């Protein structure tokens, strides 16, 4: 009730640790590339935010920020 | 001449082709002030074309019935006719560079195989190790012939898995 | 007494219909009950199904 | 930093970087030594 | 590219897996096999690659044809 | 009417019998494995050929093995 | 010993609005299937032929064409509802079989008293060669 602005402060920490380790978002993708199918599924499931989290809140936040990235690319 | 092919420096069709291609570029020139950027670009192109046609004539490439350079792919029939730079020398050059890259990759595989997580050291390359092995790969003829004379280059088929016949 | 290969040693698979034919794997256990295939072997490399553990007999698991 | 350099060692970035370096090198060689049809030494 | 796409749309994964098996034997004989298994593309990925190449080839052919026609006449 | 066989490399993991959508495979007591159970295919008249059973077996090579054969209304999966 | 239950024909059916995926002419010439369960509350479920039905309190009966549709419905019930049901096969002459919970115990659990049909005691490559069994009206994997 009553439309308003609600935010969480600093939900995510701006690091580079997860760029060093590909496949962090998906539990199945974790534990190393035993086969090249891992390499392909790394990209095939990158934006599939549904399979990275069941929380609709986190899905929505990821969608919001991805839209900002798309706008930046268009600019 | 090696097989009815007169040297391009003698063939009239080769010089005729030179003439025609330059004349086309001159016709393209005759539309701009000879000091504008398009005019400078056209003049540079014509200079490049003239340099190429003189370079080809100097090196004695063989032209056919048409005015186009031909190459010889037989050692001996190209070494006794002064045409070893056509296929044999680039053959050596390629074989060398290809072997260099292949040996660098092969040794990197054999170096990261004996580690904790070999499937991890293929998607996250170790750049210092890759660069060291890339530098060591330059002597690949020597090292590869050493490993063949040693028998350590290859693996006996009794240890390679095979299909059920 | 204990039968078959020791626990932790490396063995060469000799079953011709196995994915790891003529490849080495480490023994993780050997059942003593009387199963046909009690030797349990672990490999580093997976097969097509994505598994890396398999049970073999004793005549087809030459050690070292 | 360490993680940034680890990211720069990943196959997607290092492959692309090496292809860019080799492409640039071939482009430079062809810019200075153009139209070379044979190995004239 | 379009014709290349047909590779992926008429073939099946099994042929490619056994072909890659022979290739991997060749690599094993020289101690250059990767620790990451070369696996043929999944069925879904084979179809996806095929359709991507088909559409790319067709659209690029039509694009180039249209542009050259309309920039040489018109 | 597909020919489903179960071989002694079975370890009785029950995966093949949970996978099957038509109830063709079943667990029976056995003694040639640690679980003391093996699979069996009595109701093979119901086998459609989906090979979900054969795609769940962890044994190498596969213990449950299907051989597609003669086609009937049950095997061809016809609702019309 | 075990005695399979009897198919009670007068059983309430789920509240369903009618579908285009129901029975066809094959249920009047060959045979069809019936699934019966017992619901602890009246709840909405997904009928395997498209649409949603509501299962009622107590005994529920629902007739489908293929056995596999019945087992799919039963798997849905076992996972999302923890309800156990029975699948009968009805012929159009009146005969009724009892199908899925054959021994009362589900197929994944050992019952001790089941038949080990089609269980070879050889591996997979220990079968005969096709050249040896040539002109036999069988396949190598049934010798
Ligand atoms: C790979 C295939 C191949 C082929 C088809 C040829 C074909 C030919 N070579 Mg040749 N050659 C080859 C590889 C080949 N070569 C290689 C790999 C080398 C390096 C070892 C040489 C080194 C070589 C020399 C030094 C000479 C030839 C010559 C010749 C020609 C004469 C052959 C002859 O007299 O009877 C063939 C005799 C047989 C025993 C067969 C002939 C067209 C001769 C030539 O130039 O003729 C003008 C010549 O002197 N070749
Ligand atoms: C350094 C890695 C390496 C090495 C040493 C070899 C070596 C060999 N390959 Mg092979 N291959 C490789 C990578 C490699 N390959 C990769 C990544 C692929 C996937 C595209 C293939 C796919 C492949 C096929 C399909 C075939 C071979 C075949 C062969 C054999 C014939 C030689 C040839 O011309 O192959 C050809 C080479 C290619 C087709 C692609 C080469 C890939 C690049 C150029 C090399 C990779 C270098 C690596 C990424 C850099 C690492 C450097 C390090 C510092 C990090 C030969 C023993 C043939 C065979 O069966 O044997 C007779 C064969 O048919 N290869
Ligand atoms: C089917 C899909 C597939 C895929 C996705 C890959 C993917 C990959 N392969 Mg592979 N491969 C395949 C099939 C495939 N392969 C097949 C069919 C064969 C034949 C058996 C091979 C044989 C093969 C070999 C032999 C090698 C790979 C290697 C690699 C990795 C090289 C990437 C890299 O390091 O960048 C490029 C790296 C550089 C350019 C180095 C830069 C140099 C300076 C110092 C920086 C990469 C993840 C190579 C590897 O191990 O990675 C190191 C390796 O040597 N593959
Ligand atoms: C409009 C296109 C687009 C957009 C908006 C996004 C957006 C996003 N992607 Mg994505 N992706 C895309 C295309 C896109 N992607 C494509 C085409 C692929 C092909 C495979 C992928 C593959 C991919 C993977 C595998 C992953 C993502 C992930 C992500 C999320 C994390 C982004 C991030 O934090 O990095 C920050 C972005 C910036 C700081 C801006 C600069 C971009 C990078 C850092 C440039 C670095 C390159 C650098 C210059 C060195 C290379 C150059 C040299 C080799 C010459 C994010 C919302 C990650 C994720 O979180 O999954 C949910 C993830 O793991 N993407
Ligand atoms: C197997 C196929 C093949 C072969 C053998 C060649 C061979 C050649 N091409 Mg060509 N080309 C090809 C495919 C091929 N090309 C394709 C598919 C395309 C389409 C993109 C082109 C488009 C193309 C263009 C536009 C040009 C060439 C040119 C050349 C010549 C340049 C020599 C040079 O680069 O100087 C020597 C370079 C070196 C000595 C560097 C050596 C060290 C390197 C860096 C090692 C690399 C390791 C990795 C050469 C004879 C040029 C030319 O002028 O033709 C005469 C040129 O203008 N090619
Ligand atoms: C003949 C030219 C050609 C062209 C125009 C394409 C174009 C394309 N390929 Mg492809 N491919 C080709 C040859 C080609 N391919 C060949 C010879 C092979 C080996 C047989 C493949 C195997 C292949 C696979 C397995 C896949 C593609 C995919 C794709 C699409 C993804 C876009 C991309 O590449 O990301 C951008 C490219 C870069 C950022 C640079 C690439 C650097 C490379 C490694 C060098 C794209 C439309 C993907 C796809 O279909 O998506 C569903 C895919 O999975 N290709
Ligand atoms: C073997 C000796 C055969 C040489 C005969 C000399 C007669 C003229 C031959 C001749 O033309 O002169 C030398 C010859 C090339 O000279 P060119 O006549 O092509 O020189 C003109 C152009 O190359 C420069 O504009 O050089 C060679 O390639 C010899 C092969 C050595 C191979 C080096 C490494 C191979 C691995
Ligand atoms: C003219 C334009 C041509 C494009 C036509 C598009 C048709 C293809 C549509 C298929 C849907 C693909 C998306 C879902 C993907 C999908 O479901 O496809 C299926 C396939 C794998 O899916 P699987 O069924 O194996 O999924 C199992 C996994 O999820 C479990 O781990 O994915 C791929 O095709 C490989 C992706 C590699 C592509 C990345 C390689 C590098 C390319 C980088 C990006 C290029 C630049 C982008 C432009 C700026
Ligand atoms: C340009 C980016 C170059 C980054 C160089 C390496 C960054 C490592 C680092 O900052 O440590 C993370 C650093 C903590 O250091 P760590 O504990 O070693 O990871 O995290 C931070 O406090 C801030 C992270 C932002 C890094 C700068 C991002 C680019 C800023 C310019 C925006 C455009
Ligand atoms: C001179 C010449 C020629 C040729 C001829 C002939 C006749 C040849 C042959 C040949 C032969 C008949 C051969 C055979 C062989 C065998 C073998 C066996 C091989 C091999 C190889 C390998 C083994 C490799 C290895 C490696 C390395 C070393 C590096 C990288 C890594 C690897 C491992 C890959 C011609 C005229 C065309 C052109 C010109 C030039
Ligand atoms: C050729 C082929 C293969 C083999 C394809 C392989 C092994 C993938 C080849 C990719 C190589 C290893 C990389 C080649 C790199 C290219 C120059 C560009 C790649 C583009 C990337 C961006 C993906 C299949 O696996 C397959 C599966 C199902 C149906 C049809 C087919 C099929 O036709
Ligand atoms: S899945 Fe294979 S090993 Fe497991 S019970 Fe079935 S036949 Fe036996
Ligand atoms: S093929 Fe399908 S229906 Fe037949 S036994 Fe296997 S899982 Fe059951």
């Amino acid at each position: 009730k009553k439309v308003k602005i609600v935010v969480d402060r600093n939900p995510v920490a701006t690091n580079f640790e997860k760029w060093a380790k590909p496949g962090h978002f998906s539990r199945t993708l974790s534990k190393g590339p035993t086969t090249t199918t891992w390499i392909w599924n790394l990209h095939a499931d990158a934006h599939d935010f549904d399979t990275q989290t069941s929380d609709l809140e986190e899905i929505s936040r990821k969608v919001f920020s991805a839209h900002f990235g798309q706008l930046g690319i268009i600019f | 001449d090696v097989a009815g092919l007169t040297p391009c420096s003698e063939s009239k069709a080769f010089a005729k082709r030179k003439k025609n291609e330059v004349k086309a570029l001159n016709k393209r020139l005759k539309n701009y002030e000879a000091d504008s950027a398009p005019a400078l670009a056209l003049k540079a192109t014509i200079a490049r074309t003239e340099a190429r046609f003189d370079k080809y004539a100097k090196q004695g490439l063989l032209c056919g019935t048409d005015g186009l350079p031909h190459l010889i792919a037989d050692p001996g029939l190209a070494l006794r006719y002064g045409h070893a730079g056509d296929v044999f020398i680039p053959t050596i050059g390629f074989i060398y560079f290809a072997g260099w890259l292949g040996y660098a990759g092969s040794k990197y595989l054999q170096a990261v195989a004996a580690t904790a997580k070999p499937i991890e050291k293929e998607i996250i390359i170790d750049v210092p190790l890759a660069w060291k092995l890339l530098w060591e790969g330059f002597g690949w003829p020597l090292r590869a012939f050493a490993e063949y004379k040693n028998g350590s280059l290859m693996e006996d088929d009794a240890k390679i898995t095979v299909s059920p016949r | 007494p204990d039968v078959g290969p020791k626990r932790g040693t490396q063995v060469r698979i000799l079953r011709p219909e196995s994915y790891w034919f003529r490849e080495t794997g480490k023994v993780v256990s050997v059942d003593q009950s009387g199963i046909r295939y009690p030797v349990v072997v672990r490999f580093e490399k997976v097969n097509y199904a994505g598994v890396s553990t398999n049970n073999y007999a004793l005549d087809e698991v030459v050690a070292a | 930093m360490k993680d940034f350099t680890t990211y720069l060692s990943t196959a997607p970035v290092l492959t692309l970087l090496s292809v860019t370096v080799v492409a640039g090198l071939l482009i430079e060689i062809n810019r200075f030594f153009p139209d070379a049809l044979i190995a004239a030494f | 590219v379009w014709a290349f796409s047909l590779m992926f749309l008429f073939s099946g994964r099994g042929y490619w897996q056994e072909l890659i098996e022979s290739i991997v034997w060749a690599h094993n004989k020289l101690k250059v096999a990767p620790a990451i298994q070369p696996r043929a593309l999944s069925i879904t990925q084979g179809r996806a690659v095929g359709v991507a190449h088909y559409l790319l080839g067709g659209i690029a052919t039509t694009w180039s044809f249209f542009l050259a026609r309309i920039l040489a006449v018109g | 009417s597909h020919t489903v066989k179960i071989y002694d490399t079975c370890i009785g993991c029950t995966q093949c019998v949970r996978a099957c959508p038509t109830d063709v495979l079943e667990m029976v007591p056995w003694d040639g494995c640690k679980a003391n159970q093996i699979a069996s295919a009595p109701r093979t008249e119901d086998c459609v050929g989906c090979k979900r059973c054969e795609s769940a077996c962890p044994t190498d090579f596969l213990s449950v093995r299907v051989y597609l054969g003669s086609e009937t209304t049950r095997s061809m999966g016809l609702a019309y | 010993a075990f005695t399979p239950p009897t198919l009670q024909s007068d059983t309430p059916s789920p509240i369903f609005g009618g579908s285009t995926g129901g029975l066809l002419s094959q249920a009047q010439v060959e045979e069809f299937h019936v699934i019966t369960w017992e619901s602890k509350k009246e709840q909405i479920f997904e009928m395997p032929t498209g649409g949603a039905a509501i299962m009622r309190q107590g005994p529920n009966l629902l007739k489908l064409a293929r056995k596999e549709q019945c087992l799919a419905l039963l798997t849905q019930l076992r996972t999302k509802f923890k309800i156990d049901g029975y699948i009968y096969r009805v012929f159009p002459n009146g005969e009724v079989q009892y199908l899925h919970p054959k021994d009362g115990v589900y197929p994944e659990k050992v019952n001790a008293g089941r038949s080990g049909d089609n269980t070879n005691m050889r591996r997979i490559g220990q079968n005969k060669e096709p050249v040896q069994i040539k002109f036999s009206g069988k396949i190598p994997a049934e010798f």
